[PDB]
């Protein structure tokens, strides 16, 4: 009975009492991050629990002709909030996460969603769509902002990625039999210890409806899905002034 | 002194990557045997369902029974990680006496696994890797015979300037040792350790390996890093005795000291450049051929 | 101890006698900039002029930073009030005292003691970077150091208004330097026969 | 031998080894601030040592015809830096201080300065200078910024304040006999426990040259004086979003 | 230097941080392993030529071969090391031809051959190496037989007895007898080669033991260990800029 | 558990306002006596210089000696904090039968120490204060005699509406008790405790007591707070028997339960409004008169 | 407190009581020199303390346009005094040293000197200046005598020696803040055990002003700097008659 959460900030909040349980990861111990291998030797700090709390970032709708969506991690909150300014003026970042997506369906509604968190994913961009003519994709698809971006082809994930072979990542189902909300757990993984928040892209989410949305005419056409995230025990290194360069 | 206890909430005991969950080791384990049908409780682990592992409140097998199977197979030496190499064509190059593709008399090729995607894509199924490599250069005639000529091999370490003439300074390569080989000696066989600047080779990586603001000018460095690479190899003929026969080389590749991570699934499409996510969208075809019906062929 | 001369801007032979100079004059004394210089010691120029820098010029990788100081040669009553400041990479050129405020460093003053020990820790997240070639890839900033005046170059009447000194630097155990590259610049019109 | 300081941030710093000693205050014990008397009952936090460090704010010159200057506390840093944004978006503030003013004079120079820290001081503004005609002072004297403001009359402090009766506050002398730099110690005092950083003004500094600057012609005309401050163990209450209202 | 705090505080305004270490320094030494790739040099023995009217080539063995890469090692003055000489033979065109060649060594103190039939070929105290063009090319180790504790390059003295005059000044660097000898190469036997040949000389150093650090040189010589320099065209060790603030 | 010790640097032991210094109590003290001239060391605290407390490396009194004085004065009851009140004129008001300044028949005055700056400035020398107050209203004739009329006193607590007529609702003042007084009874004598909204009365205070952005419109609230104050007092004649003589009142002020802080020095200039920092700059005069010479008057 | 010296000979002497301290070398033990490896096997002797004492050799001036000077060691005293005759008629020499250079500056004066002792230094001679035409330098630059000789180019030391890379040798500063006099410690080092005093040159001093001499007009133009040396516990081998050959 450890599927509880105490959350209250701003003016509203969301907590659960009899939700769809949780998913455990790696069966492991708590720890901080490696400190005695950086370029410099200065002592680290610990920002603690100053600002880490949940604000929803988008309530994505699900419709009859949903084609797929995703996000860029951690580009979602790198530009907004005191966390945004801290990430902008600070070079090194690391923290854990507890992803909680709210996904409810009514008695009338039937269907399921294909929500897959894909780490380390080199993003499959539009790249001109065809890509045979050298017209480079503009910046309006590299830094979309809080809106995310629309993925082109589901069963190849814009990169040749056949759908049935996505099973490697933590796989989740959205069904009124299964869950009133889904939980995703991911720690901090990178092939290199230290990097900037503007050059390197870690990964992003992915959502493609595994089942088409259907309902007899007379019901709600779209289904909103809410997402929020708050990193737990966040620590930032490369402490410096408010200087981008 | 010791008055306030605000910070004591910490959880010292650092073991692995950041998280908050906790577990505990156990000294020994558990076992299970097999039996037949019986209505009893307490101890009944005989059968195992991978997810449920029990019987629902609606009976699954109330009508018939099951059977048993015995094992006689061994799995000790079935691992493939390093031994998965088998036969397959690899590739070749040529150094003719008179030609247009080689107006200089020497050939300098950039060393990489990006040689020929046909078989590299089999190894390219992963992203983060640590391995040993081997390069074999076998020399012969373009016709397919053997001729007693005078040849030798010079290595180009990374960071050295790329030769632009038959008499460049790159031939001295002071910090590069020398290998005593000749056409009479067995063909080239050189080991290559893991000198990646990072923990693994970067192919599926979205970033900017050059400092400064990112613009349309600085986009070609995807895959072809001018300096981050492990160098090239230059081949020519040294000495006053110039060869009177054109020559050809075949390049053989082999990998040792396997250590991999990050499983990445199979690709059913084609690229157009190195690590280019672009695909033939107008002619997408599934990974397998289907039929008008599944019942009959 | 390694003598470092930063602003040897003149390029004449007669100036090759007085390269020690850094600008001191009747300054405005309103936080105006004296001199700035980026943190990287492994680039060609007067930076590899130092033996530590000369050895670093043959190397590709680097782990850590250096330690620096600067001397003073004023008279008894003569003194001054300067500003020694470092900025880690991640920002454009500094503007004024506010930029120095953004940068953590140690406040410096010309008192009796002349030396000012500025230690730059191991500010390096990556041990190596993606391989590329020279070009417009200058986006990879490495840091900066800025020198400032506060009141003025202050001396009493009867004292000349000039006092210029050279800098000093060295390396600690934390920094490591290897992966030697071959020679890039050497002058020989003939070879010994 | 506890007159030491270890300071290094940005690119430059100032520390002393054989300075003019220190001034002690109240002979007291360390402590946090009262917590069980606020309007709300939520638990407090502790920002710790995240950003508290010294950047100089101005290097004030002293000249032949110096008439006097001052500052507004804590208006000096309420608008600039990450401390500035934190104070803007946070309602309650409290911290200690260690004021260190750098003031040197050469062999040639003679003179002294009258630097007095005056707490709780209701500011004596220009108020039209004469004040007999109702032309209210503009906002260009309420929020001057990082420049401070120029006081009108020394021996009345713009409010009728005769000079010889300023002795109540910690009194300091600037002389080459006395000090190469001066130290001032002041804790947090207010007649009320909680207030905003934009409505109420706590106090400010005051500087009026006790002795006129003099020197034989041929020496430096002006004398720069440097000031920096960094609050020690700062704690902010009224934690909320980046919302002014 | 100080290791304490002055009577004027240095860091009274802000605090510091900490750094952790994850780097190893066990095998980072360069003393012997600092050798890498680099072009070294070659010589030629043609059949018909004017630079070699005798048919044999005698070259004085020394590290003074080519200052380009020797100056990298010449950064020191007092040294004890092992050396290696590799002579690889091929055609001037770049091919291989089955000829008959052999290598004779010239120990120091032996007379310098002035003919193809000199007595120096007998070299009674010199052993013989069994090598042929079919065998791998030359690979000869050279130990440290310096008359002094180390090789003399940066040395101001007179290695010859008697009063010093203008006549006896050429012995700077080129010692006729103090050296470790030369090497002579020719073709022995009734079967004379019908192809011209070329050799490449490869250099490598082992058993490093050094002292006396001597700093880097930014100028050029004109003779062996000649302190003379191009004074009229002195250029600094690095290029400067009109300003340091911006490139 | 207990592994990391990052936070343990704290200094629990909270006593007083925020600082970082530390001291320690002692059980007992020290004493000193007097002596004569002698050249000795070890114990010589006989004389005391408030700052130095010793002798410089250049002798101060090498030529002559000193003397001694004895004490016969007591300082037990010399404190002034509460007893410093003495004689002094205070002020008066009038309620005539027919007049123009009082067209309504009643007088409502705002209760405050800002009555008459002449003697209030003596008490206004401080800023933060906690005290008890007393109001005395003595009634008589404008001529200076006594007449048997019918008068009574109504109190106005803060927050009540200010009466605008002789028949306002403010007369009911349900939560206000009643005092049984009449002209035959001794004159008014009412105690006033400390009901300040803050810890002390705000006079030397730079702020904005009203919410919202500060503009030129909202500037009059300096000193005259409409609601933060402790109320006013209204006086009239109640009953069918209306007085046939005009009357005058004298208001007497006295302070008890002294507790002060924040010393603020003396003022030698004049204001023009309540707590107005404005001063007669064109006619500034020093706190004392000087002379052309100090030697002779 | 071991920075003392007892010196008295001839008619004048120089000792210090509160000088600028001393520099220690190698943290080592006293010892004589190797005896059982010479060409001959005869027993050695010990001249002891017969003549070792300080006479100043030159008082070098420092001026506005100082270009640099140096000396030849031990050629300074090889030709003068009973030590001179002993060195002339004796073949092998060895002793320790305690270099004490007197360098004072007044209140008016500002500046510093670059005095570097450079052992084993092969002298960078004039060699014709240009050196392209074979006109050998005369003997007037090989045996200058007690006057020393003038070095041509500071920042190359007449041999290509860039200045900033002289840090290897014991480095000293001359400043009124730093020293009223400088101390240099060097033992006997040679790549070979035995040599003559006329053929081989060990090393020499070097002085180049690190800072130009400056002063307001009306003060002394030149600054004298005094140097003396006396070898401690000198021992001479190759004892023979007064015969040069």
């Amino acid at each position: 009975s450890d599927r509880v959460a105490q959350l209250t900030i701003g003016n509203s909040t969301i907590t659960t009492q009899e939700a769809a349980n949780i998913i455990v990861g790696y069966g492991e111990w708590p720890s901080y991050c490696s400190d005695s291998d950086a370029t410099a030797v200065d002592k680290p700090t610990r920002p603690d629990v100053s600002v880490n709390r949940f604000y929803t970032l988008d309530t994505k709708l699900w419709e009859k002709s949903s084609k797929g969506w995703y996000w860029k991690f951690p580009d979602v909150l790198t530009e907004t909030g005191v966390f945004g300014q801290n990430a902008q003026f600070h070079y090194l970042y690391r923290s854990g996460f507890c992803i909680h997506v709210q996904c409810n369906a009514s008695k009338f509604h039937q269907g399921a969603l294909l929500v897959a968190v894909l780490p380390e994913y080199v993003i499959g961009s539009v790249a001109g769509g065809t890509g045979t003519e050298d017209t480079h994709p503009p910046y309006k698809q590299t830094q979309p902002g809080a809106d995310g971006f629309e993925l082109q082809h589901p069963y190849v994930l814009d990169a040749g990625i056949p759908i049935s072979q996505l099973t490697v990542c933590p796989h989740q189902w959205i069904n009124l039999r299964t869950n009133n909300c889904a939980t995703i757990i991911v720690p901090y993984i990178n092939a290199l210890p230290f990097d900037s928040a503007l050059n390197h892209c870690n990964f992003g989410l992915l959502v493609v409806p595994i089942s088409p949305l259907d309902y007899d005419q007379g019901a709600t056409p779209v289904i909103p899905i809410t997402i929020t995230l708050a990193p737990m025990c966040s620590e930032f290194a490369g402490l410096r002034q408010a200087v981008t360069q | 002194g010791d008055r306030v206890a605000d910070v004591i909430e910490s959880s010292i005991g650092d073991s692995v990557s950041r998280a908050l969950t906790r577990a505990l080791p156990a000294p020994t384990g558990q076992d299970t045997q097999v039996s037949s049908h019986r209505l009893d409780t307490g101890k009944v682990p005989a059968l195992q369902a991978a997810e449920i592992g029990a019987s629902s409140n609606a009976s699954d097998e109330s009508m018939i029974e099951t059977r048993c199977v015995l094992n006689s197979h061994s799995t000790a030496e079935t691992t493939l990680d390093s031994f998965f190499s088998r036969a397959g064509l690899v590739g070749e190059i040529d150094l003719p006496l008179e030609g247009t593709t080689n107006p200089n008399g020497y050939a300098n090729w950039d060393i990489d696994i990006t040689g020929y995607a046909q078989m590299r894509r089999k190894v390219e199924l992963f992203t983060y890797m640590r391995f040993d490599a081997e390069f074999t250069f076998v020399a012969c005639t373009p016709t397919g015979q053997v001729v007693p000529q005078l040849l030798q091999y010079m290595f180009v370490p990374p960071g050295a300037p790329e030769p632009d003439s038959r008499e460049s300074l790159a031939w001295q390569t002071a910090t590069n040792p020398s290998v005593f080989v000749k056409l009479s000696d067995p063909p080239a066989q050189v080991s290559v350790p893991f000198m990646s600047p990072a923990s693994a080779y970067q192919w599926f990586y979205d970033g900017y390996p050059t400092f400064g603001e990112h613009k349309q000018e600085k986009d070609l460095e995807y895959g072809a890093c001018p300096n981050n690479m492990m160098g090239t190899f230059s081949v020519r003929t040294v000495g006053t005795s110039k060869s009177k026969y054109p020559l050809v080389i075949r390049i053989y590749m082999r990998m040792k000291h396997v250590r991999a991570w990050i499983p990445r699934p199979m690709r059913n499409q084609n690229y157009l450049f190195k690590a280019n996510p672009n695909y033939a969208g107008n002619f997408i075809k599934p990974t397998g051929a289907s039929r008008t019906a599944i019942t009959t062929l | 101890e390694t003598i470092l001369e930063v602003n040897n801007v003149p390029t004449n032979a007669t100036s090759l006698m007085e390269r020690l100079r850094f600008p001191v004059s009747a300054q405005a004394g309103k936080g105006e900039l004296c001199a700035v210089f980026r943190a990287d010691p492994g680039r060609s120029g007067p930076w590899q002029s130092t033996l530590l820098g000369q050895l670093c010029g043959y190397y590709t990788q680097w782990s850590g930073s250096l330690e620096v100081t600067f001397m003073f040669t004023g008279s008894f009553m003569a003194t001054g009030k300067m500003l020694i400041a470092y900025t880690p990479p991640g920002g454009p050129l500094p503007k004024d005292r506010a930029t120095a405020m953004l940068g953590t460093h140690v406040i410096w003053d010309f008192g009796l003691q002349s030396s000012v020990t500025l230690v730059i820790p191991w500010i390096s997240n990556t041990h190596y970077r993606a391989h590329a070639r020279d070009g417009v890839f200058d986006y990879y900033t490495t840091g900066l150091v800025s020198i400032w005046y506060q009141t003025n170059y202050v001396v009493p009447i009867g004292a000349p208004n000039t006092a210029y000194i050279i800098a000093l630097a060295a390396a600690q155990k934390n920094f490591t330097m290897k992966l030697c590259k071959d020679a890039s610049d050497i002058l020989q019109t003939g070879t010994i026969q």
